[PDB]
């Protein structure tokens, strides 16, 4: 399995960044997808999860209203759009495949077995 | 974060170390799915301890995980220079909550 | 009593010993999406004949009653008659004795029909 | 000394799974309508639906580990596919549609595209130029005017549901063969899991209307006594909250546009029913819900939810987070064409301690790919005249939002999408069991030599 | 002895009579390309019923052992008991009697059950 | 095996519109090749029935046969028989 | 199609060679010889077997 992401992006404060994570080597419509955010030098932060079957999404409280997660099951690509970008959003973003299927043997949260290469978004008021 | 980890732990090669993940009674103690990810500097993390004690594939038996009340613990046996990376705790706190992260250093200056 | 199919399910084994004629009669029930009914009515008759073969290879050859010469092993839940026929129902009974049914059937068929049938044959051969 | 005795036909059942057949009512048998979607060769139901009751019986039910819902889902999908296959294929409809906005004034929103295209006629030599009125959710622009093409002309092979069939959910009784029985839990308070006090036996279930809907359980069965909140894992928020109402909430959904049907011939013996010019006023579909009834129903639901989470807490509602059009909105079929009402005005309230109707915008989408069957999409033909249907909301498929370091106001948002929950609302009180009529038992009897 | 299915096929007939129980239970064994097993397990149930019906239409009504009042005709390979029950096997037995097996069934079902059941019916007529 | 083979091809893709006049040229190679690699370019019907697509492929010599400017080829068994692509998911 | 894809061979990346199948000449010689020793049984006491 492989999760290939886009390249590093340079966005001004107040813009909207759209990152893409393409999956390869498994059934696309049977595994959840977590979106993880990490500021360089800080801890790990979670944003939301996508269920590719009908694309049922659930965001984190810190980014509910800003973040929008969708997917294209034809190309098998998850898309994450982030609006109202601030200087804090300068960070690396990862797409994490769930360890197991969400439909089967999944009551509780567990597993981020596969990750992406990570995309670094740079938000600074400089020109 | 919802969890509190040591800022940085250290150990001698070949020994055993215990990293503590301190959470409340509704996140770590209330469920049994504290996991441990291995994040190398500048790379994507890797799940090395899923469930609460079990480990996923690709990870040897050098890692173990236990839970006492609301305090989880990751024990590393036979430390090696390859383990000089970050190790993050993870718990289901009515959602997704991660530990503050702990920098591991073996056979090296602080 | 005739309380319908499985009517005496929760009743004691002593009382459920008279409803056996009911839960037997309802054991046989007299394209696409129509393969279901055919496969189901084949599985039903196959299961019924499996149970009937198990019953025939025992010293019963008949329904609703049976006896034999195999003794009740003291290890298999040693109790009394009222302690089983009046203190429990068939559900709790098979639940607590869902251990030995296979070996019990094996002994029932082997030690009896391979011995008592040949015994009858040799006592009639004279 | 005791001896073993064999009893044949003992009241003994064991959990198992088997191919359950059907049984339809013979009242709608005169409504053949050329092989109605579901019931074609469904054997007649029981004229006397004998349902035997039991006592001193307890069974560990489980509506989430039930294998009847899986059989029902697979049978519904297979029946849908087998009813779609003999219809007309719409593979030549994938052409560059020269689309303009419908003949209207400003303040239109699209949502009604007059599209002209070169369609093949009967004779393979000659060609034909025909027009239709699609919906914006059904077409997508390819990039002089604006050229469009059907939404499922790049990832799936579109098929037109031959209109001789219908989509009316007909009562389907999933019945078990001989040697199997179905256990009905006829008690009032039953969360789904654990032992059931009142376990009765039956040949099979009641009339089940296989309604395919999201965020709202239309034309469903009501709850035993009061509103019941059923979820697999209370702590899990992803678990779809299955609410069962006691009072059915009336909902009147109307497609007011008077559509005319044009029968364009795409091939020899191949027809194509398209939307002609809309004769009359150009309005949009809507679903009225009496605001007072919906309010008091939401009040009952929050009163019951205040039992599973704390003594007293704040419950908040909001419109769906995101995803495909079939989840962010409430999807259902009214008169043969499926459409989606966004239902933002139905989940807005907030409860802490203590005559009109609400109108929701409904968008229509004729090209359908329900059940996410990638590679096989359906085309819903238009329906002549105004469409009207008065349904009863009897359930809610909600989902709890994630918590926080401290959570005093839990928010619930509509959801679902997976149609297994629509069946778990009916197959929750049922379970199939196989009979083990062989029983060994000790007694004083002993056969002779 | 329990030597598995067809365990004592090559053993003597006298010893092969003590292994009929393992082969009496195994005679029932509890889209496209699935039609194979569905058309086979409908042949298995229809085949076993054919032998059970014959075992019922005859004066046996019993499993693994049956004795009838039809006298053994000398024309059916007249031998002795020791020359057959110990010097031959069930494999070799039918290979030489595969001439009258269809008519042997005849006099064994007609002259027996249509007579001894009617004689039993008139015996209880009083 | 034969009946089980056809039931694995019927749900796969059909290539009846595939074999059009193929402008096959030899792949980029030097002398002493043997052929065995035909770079064929052909018109193919895209998703839209109206528009067409000019796409190429690399067929083998045993798959194409010249029908009779450069040489033009077509699939070998695209007379005679309806070619069917074994859908590669299996 | 719509939604029907002819998987075709794109440009061959790398060096252009042809397929082959290797077989240990030590084993294959010995294997065929073991067959001749058995095949000579069915045709004379000693005859010339040619492959
Ligand atoms: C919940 O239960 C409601 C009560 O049954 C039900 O409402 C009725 O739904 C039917 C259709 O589902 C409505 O009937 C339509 O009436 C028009 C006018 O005559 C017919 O043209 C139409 O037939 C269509 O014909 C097409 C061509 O043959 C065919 O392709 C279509 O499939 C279809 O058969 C229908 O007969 C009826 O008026 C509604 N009654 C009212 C007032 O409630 C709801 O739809 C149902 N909801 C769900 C989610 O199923
Ligand atoms: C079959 O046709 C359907 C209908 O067109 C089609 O669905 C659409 O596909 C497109 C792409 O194939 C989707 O568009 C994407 O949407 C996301 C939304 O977040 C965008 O991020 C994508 O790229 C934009 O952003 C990038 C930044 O990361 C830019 O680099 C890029 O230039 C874009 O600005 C892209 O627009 C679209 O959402 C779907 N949805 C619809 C309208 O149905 C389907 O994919 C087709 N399938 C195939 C491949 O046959
Ligand atoms: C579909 O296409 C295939 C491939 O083209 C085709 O099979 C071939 O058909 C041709 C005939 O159309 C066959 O050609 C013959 O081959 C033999 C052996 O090499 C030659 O001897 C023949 O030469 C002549 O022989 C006779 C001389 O007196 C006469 O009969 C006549 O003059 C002949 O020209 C001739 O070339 C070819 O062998 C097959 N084989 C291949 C390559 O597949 C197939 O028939 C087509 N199906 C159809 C047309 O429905
Ligand atoms: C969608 O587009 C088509 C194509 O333009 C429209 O069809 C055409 O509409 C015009 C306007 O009504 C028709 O013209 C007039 O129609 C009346 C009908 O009684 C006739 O008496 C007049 O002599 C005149 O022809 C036209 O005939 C009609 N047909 C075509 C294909 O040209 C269609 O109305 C549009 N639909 C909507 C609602 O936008
Ligand atoms: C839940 O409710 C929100 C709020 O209504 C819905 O989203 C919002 O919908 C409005 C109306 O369509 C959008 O307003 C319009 O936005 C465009 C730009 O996108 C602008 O040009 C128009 O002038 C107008 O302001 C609004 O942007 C949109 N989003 C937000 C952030 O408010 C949402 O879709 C609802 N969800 C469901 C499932 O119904
Ligand atoms: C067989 O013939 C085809 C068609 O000529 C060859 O494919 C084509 O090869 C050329 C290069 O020789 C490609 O051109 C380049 O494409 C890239 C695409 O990003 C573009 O950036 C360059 O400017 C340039 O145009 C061309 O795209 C490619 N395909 C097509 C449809 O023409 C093929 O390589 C030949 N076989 C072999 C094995 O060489
Ligand atoms: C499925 O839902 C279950 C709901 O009961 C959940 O188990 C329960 O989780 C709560 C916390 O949310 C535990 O509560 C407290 O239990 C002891 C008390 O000392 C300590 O672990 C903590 O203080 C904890 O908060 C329940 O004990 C626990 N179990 C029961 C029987 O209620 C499950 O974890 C959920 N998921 C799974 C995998 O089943
Ligand atoms: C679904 O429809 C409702 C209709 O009320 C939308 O709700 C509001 O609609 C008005 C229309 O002028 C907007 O101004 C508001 O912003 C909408 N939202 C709120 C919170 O009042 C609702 O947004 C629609 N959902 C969509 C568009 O997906
Ligand atoms: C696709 O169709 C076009 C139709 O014009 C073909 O174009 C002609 O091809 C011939 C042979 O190479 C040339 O002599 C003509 O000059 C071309 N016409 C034009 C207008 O370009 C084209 O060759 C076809 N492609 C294939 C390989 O099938
Ligand atoms: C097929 O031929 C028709 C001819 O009518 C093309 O339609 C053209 O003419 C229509 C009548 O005025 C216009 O409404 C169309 O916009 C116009 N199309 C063009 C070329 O601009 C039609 O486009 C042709 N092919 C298709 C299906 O695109
Ligand atoms: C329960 O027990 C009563 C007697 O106490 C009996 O009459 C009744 O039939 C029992 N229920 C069942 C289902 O057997
Ligand atoms: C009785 O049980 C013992 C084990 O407790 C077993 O060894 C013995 O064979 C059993 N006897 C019978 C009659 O099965
Ligand atoms: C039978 O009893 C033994 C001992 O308690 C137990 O280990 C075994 O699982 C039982 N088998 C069953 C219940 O089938
Ligand atoms: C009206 O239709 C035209 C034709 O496609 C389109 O370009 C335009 O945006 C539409 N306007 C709306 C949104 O009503
Ligand atoms: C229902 O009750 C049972 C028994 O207490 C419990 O195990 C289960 O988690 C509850 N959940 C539901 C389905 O509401
Ligand atoms: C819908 O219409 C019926 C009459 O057909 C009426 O009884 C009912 O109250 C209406 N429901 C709503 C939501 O207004
Ligand atoms: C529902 O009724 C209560 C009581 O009057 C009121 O406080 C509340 O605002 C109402 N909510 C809605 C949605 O009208
Ligand atoms: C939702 O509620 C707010 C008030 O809290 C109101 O302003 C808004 O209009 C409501 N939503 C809709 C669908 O109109
Ligand atoms: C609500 O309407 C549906 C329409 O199909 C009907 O089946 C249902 O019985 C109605 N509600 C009640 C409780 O009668
Ligand atoms: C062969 O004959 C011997 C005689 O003692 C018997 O024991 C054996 O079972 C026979 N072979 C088989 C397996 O039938
Ligand atoms: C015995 O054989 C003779 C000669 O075939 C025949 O006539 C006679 O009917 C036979 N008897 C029996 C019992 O079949
Ligand atoms: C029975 O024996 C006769 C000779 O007496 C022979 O012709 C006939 O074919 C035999 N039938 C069989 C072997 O079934
Ligand atoms: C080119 O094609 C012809 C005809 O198929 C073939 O004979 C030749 O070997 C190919 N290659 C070269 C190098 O000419
Ligand atoms: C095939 O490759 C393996 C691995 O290198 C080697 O051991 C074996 O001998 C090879 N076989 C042949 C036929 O050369
Ligand atoms: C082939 O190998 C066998 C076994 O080593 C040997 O006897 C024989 O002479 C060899 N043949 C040749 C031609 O070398």
């Amino acid at each position: 399995v492989q999760l290939v992401q886009s390249g590093a992006q340079v966005k001004k404060p107040g813009a909207s960044v759209t990152v893409s994570c393409t999956a390869s080597g498994y059934t696309f419509t049977g595994y959840h997808m977590h979106w993880v955010r990490q500021a360089p030098g800080q801890g790990l932060e979670w944003m939301g999860w996508i269920n590719p079957f009908r694309g049922g999404v659930k965001y984190a409280q810190k980014f509910r209203g800003r973040v929008s997660m969708t997917r294209d099951t034809s190309i098998e690509i998850f898309y994450m759009e982030l609006s109202r970008l601030r200087s804090d959003d300068t960070a690396v973003y990862y797409c994490a495949r769930e360890m197991f299927d969400s439909s089967a043997d999944w009551s509780p949260w567990r597993g981020m077995v596969a990750w992406g290469q990570g995309t670094l978004v740079t938000v600074s008021s400089a020109s | 974060s919802a969890l509190t980890q040591p800022a940085s732990v250290s150990g001698s090669p070949g020994q055993s170390i215990t990293i503590s993940c301190t959470g409340s009674s509704r996140d770590v103690g209330g469920f049994d799915l504290v996991s441990w990810y291995q994040q190398h500097p500048g790379k994507a993390p890797k799940l090395m301890i899923y469930e609460v004690s079990k480990r996923p594939s690709g990870v040897s038996n050098r890692f173990s995980a236990s839970k006492s009340g609301n305090t989880a613990s990751l024990t590393i046996s036979g430390l090696q220079a390859e383990d000089e990376a970050d190790y993050y705790c993870y718990s289901y706190a009515d959602g997704v909550a991660f530990g503050g992260g702990t920098k591991l250093t073996v056979l090296g200056q602080p | 009593v005739f309380l319908g199919f499985l009517g005496a399910a929760g009743s004691t084994m002593g009382a459920a010993s008279m409803t056996l004629t009911v839960q037997a009669r309802n054991l046989l029930s007299g394209t696409v999406w129509g393969i279901k009914q055919l496969q189901a009515r084949v599985l039903a008759v196959e299961r019924y004949l499996r149970d009937q073969q198990l019953l025939g290879i025992w010293g019963c050859s008949g329904k609703l009653i049976c006896c034999t010469n195999v003794p009740w092993n003291s290890s298999w839940s040693n109790r009394n008659l009222s302690e089983i026929w009046d203190n429990m129902t068939w559900l709790q009974w098979d639940k607590e004795i869902s251990n030995y049914t296979q070996i019990i059937y094996g002994l029932l068929e082997e030690s009896q029909n391979q011995q008592e049938k040949n015994e009858q044959d040799l006592l009639a051969l004279d | 000394n005791l001896w073993v005795t064999v009893y044949y036909g003992v009241p003994v059942w064991k959990d198992a799974e088997t191919t359950l057949f059907c049984a339809s009512d013979a009242k709608a048998y005169e409504t053949e309508k050329h092989n109605v979607w579901a019931t074609h060769a469904c054997v007649p139901t029981d004229p006397n639906p004998q349902e035997i009751h039991l006592e001193n019986v307890t069974e560990e039910f489980n509506m989430w580990k039930n294998n009847m819902v899986e059989q029902m889902h697979t049978d519904i999908i297979s029946l849908w596919d087998q009813s779609l296959k003999p219809c007309v294929k719409l593979t030549p409809l994938c052409v560059t549609l020269q689309c303009t906005n419908v003949t209207n004034n400003i303040t239109d929103d699209g949502e009604l595209k007059n599209c002209s295209f070169n369609m093949t006629t009967e004779l393979r030599d000659k060609k034909q130029k025909v027009y239709s009125l699609f919906y914006r959710l059904d077409v997508v622009q390819i990039n002089s005017n604006k050229e469009y093409r059907l939404i499922n002309c790049n990832t799936s092979a579109i098929t037109q549901a031959c209109p001789k069939v219908s989509f009316e959910p007909i009562p389907i009784h999933y019945c078990a063969p001989a040697g199997f029985a179905i256990l009905k839990c006829k008690d009032k308070k039953f969360n789904g899991t654990g032992p059931c006090p009142s376990v009765s036996t039956v040949q099979c279930t009641h009339g089940i209307k296989p309604v395919v809907s999201t965020q709202l359980l239309l034309n469903g069965s009501l709850a035993e006594e009061e509103v019941m909140i059923r979820s697999e894992n209370i702590t899990n928020n992803a678990k779809n909250i299955l609410v069962q109402f006691n009072t059915p909430v009336q909902i009147n959904c109307t497609r007011p546009n008077n559509n005319t049907r044009k029968s364009i011939r795409i091939g020899p013996g191949q027809a194509f029913y398209a939307t002609g010019d809309i004769i009359g006023d150009i309005r949009q579909a809507h679903c009225n819900v009496s605001k007072a009834t919906w309010n008091e129903t939401l009040g009952k639901v929050v009163k019951q939810l205040r039992k599973h989470f704390g003594n007293n807490t704040i419950i908040r509602f909001a419109n769906s987070s995101g995803g495909d059009l079939e989840v962010t909105t409430h999807s259902f079929n009214c008169g043969g064409e499926f459409f989606y009402c966004n239902t933002s005005g139905l989940f807005n309230s907030t409860w802490i301690s203590n005559n009109d109707s609400i109108t929701l915008p409904c968008r229509i989408k004729q090209i359908i790919n329900m059940w996410q069957r990638i590679g096989q999409a359906m085309y819903a033909p238009p329906i002549q005249g105004v469409i009207r249907c008065v349904s009863n909301i009897t359930g809610l498929i909600l989902t709890r939002d994630g918590g926080s370091t401290n959570s005093t106001t839990e928010t619930f948002r509509p959801g679902g999408g997976d149609m297994r929950d629509n069946w778990r609302s009916e197959l929750y009180k049922y379970k199939v069991v196989k009979i083990e009529p062989l029983g060994v038992a000790p007694t004083r009897c002993k056969r002779r030599v």
